[PDB]
């Protein structure tokens, strides 16, 4: 969607393009996530997670975050008009936006019926994560997921919304800003056309406020920094290099 | 960077 | 408005603005036109029109066209963004579009059930206009009106469509085409948003084809020139100067 | 022109 004055046909085609790109990179099928809701951590397993060293739990979570980010990168690469951008801007957008997209995607793996999240093959509550030593953050992430589950997104809505989380012309450091603005605008037209057709424009007003996603990402970096000062060797020794690059 | 390498 | 990257709010605002401009300049009340449908010229009244001289009939029709055109000029002046265009381009758009907009508005005064049009206080068929000596053009206008009537336009749809008939960035002679393109695109977005909301996007494929309004207008000018060569003094003495300006 | 006069 880099071209100006996108026709209605082009906007309709962009909707389908974005949804296809999302479908092909959504990491886990929704069907599998929903099916596994009966797969929950036992009390002993929860106790076991709570018993884990801080370094082991952070290392696991860092790996899982990195995996989820790798799919967001592949999403961006397939996203209409993204690879047309210059390399600098591609990097600016992912560095700022990849974690934000992961946080939005995670609402799929959240079950409001028992307040659990899908983690390492089964569902567990926020008490699963006690060993991290960042309970306030974990609670904020659960709350955020709950607030998104309350919007009852379809998969197509997630595709279109996360495209716009990523293609944000306001990110500092863009070189070809006009090209990104044009791209953002066309994705906004696509999003809005789809919402119009499905009578869901009412959800725009209820989307995460300006700064909420940014705050969650900032807090992640802060808590990582706290961990890294407690355990300075493990991050360089065992964490995924992309994770260290994006967040350290 | 690693992001760069993943992109090209 | 000619402003780039119109937001959803701005698009919604523009829908309301265009509709307001139209309502204030629509000439006759639709309810009056519809309730007068059962008022039809008698056989003797039609005969009276058919016995009128060619010059008197052209003179009446030129007066009625000019009256309609004057309401379209007022529509343009109220239409968002039009007065911000340079004057040369305002004139180019009205000189080319005023008659096109009148031809579209006229479908309001057309009864597809009995193929009659509102003319001087009652409804009559195309035989009312025989003394003009342009029976093929009259039949073509009746056909055009019938093709639009079949779409059963709402008044809001007429407002938005006629806005785009006027704001046509393809008119030869525009000096600042880029600004007309932007105003046209924003009005397209307004038109389409309204159609999507109201489940009426189906009418886009049924709208008059490329060239049809052009053809009717070119034939009007030609038939006028035919008449004028037969009756030069009548036009100078009795026809509205604006009419002569636009079509001679 | 008359359009000009009607417009300004
Ligand atoms: C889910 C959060 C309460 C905890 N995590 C995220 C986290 C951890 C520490 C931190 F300082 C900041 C964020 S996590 O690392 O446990 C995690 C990471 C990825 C992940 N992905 C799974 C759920 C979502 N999907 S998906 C994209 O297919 O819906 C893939 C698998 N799940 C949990
Ligand atoms: C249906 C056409 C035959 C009506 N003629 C137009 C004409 C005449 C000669 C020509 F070479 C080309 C076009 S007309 O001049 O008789 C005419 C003009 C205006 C008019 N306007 C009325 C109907 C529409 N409305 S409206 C805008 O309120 O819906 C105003 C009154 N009606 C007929």
């Amino acid at each position: 969607g880099s071209a100006p004055y996108a026709s209605l046909t082009e906007i309709e085609h962009l909707v389908q393009s974005v949804c296809k790109s999302y479908r092909e990179t959504c990491q886990l099928r929704l069907e599998d996530l929903l099916r596994q809701r009966s797969n929950i951590f036992s009390r002993e397993e929860v106790t076991g997670y709570q018993r884990k060293s801080m370094w082991e739990m952070w290392e696991r979570c860092a790996h899982h975050l990195t995996e989820a980010i790798q799919y967001v990168v592949e999403f961006a690469k397939r996203l209409s008009g993204f690879m047309e951008l210059c390399q600098n801007d591609q990097i600016v957008l992912l560095k700022a936006g990849a974690m934000e997209v992961v946080l939005v995607r995670m609402c799929r793996a959240y079950n409001a019926d028992n307040r659990t999240v899908f983690f390492e093959g089964k569902y567990g509550g926020m008490e699963l994560f006690r060993a991290l030593g960042c309970s306030e953050l974990i609670s904020s992430i659960f709350d955020f997921s709950h607030s998104l589950s309350a919007l009852h997104f379809s998969e197509d809505e997630i595709a279109l919304y996360t495209a716009l989380v990523l293609i944000n012309a306001h990110r500092p450091g863009l070189q070809e800003k006009r090209k990104v603005e044009q791209l953002q605008y066309n994705l906004e037209l696509a999003f809005h056309h789809h919402l119009c057709k499905t009578h869901r424009q009412s959800i725009l007003a209820k989307l995460p406020p300006k700064g909420k996603l940014r705050s969650l990402c900032s807090q992640h970096v802060e808590r990582l920094q706290i961990f890294q000062h407690l355990h300075p060797i493990v991050v360089q020794a065992a964490f995924p290099p992309l994770y260290k690059e994006l967040f350290s | 960077s690693l992001l760069k390498k993943l992109l090209d």
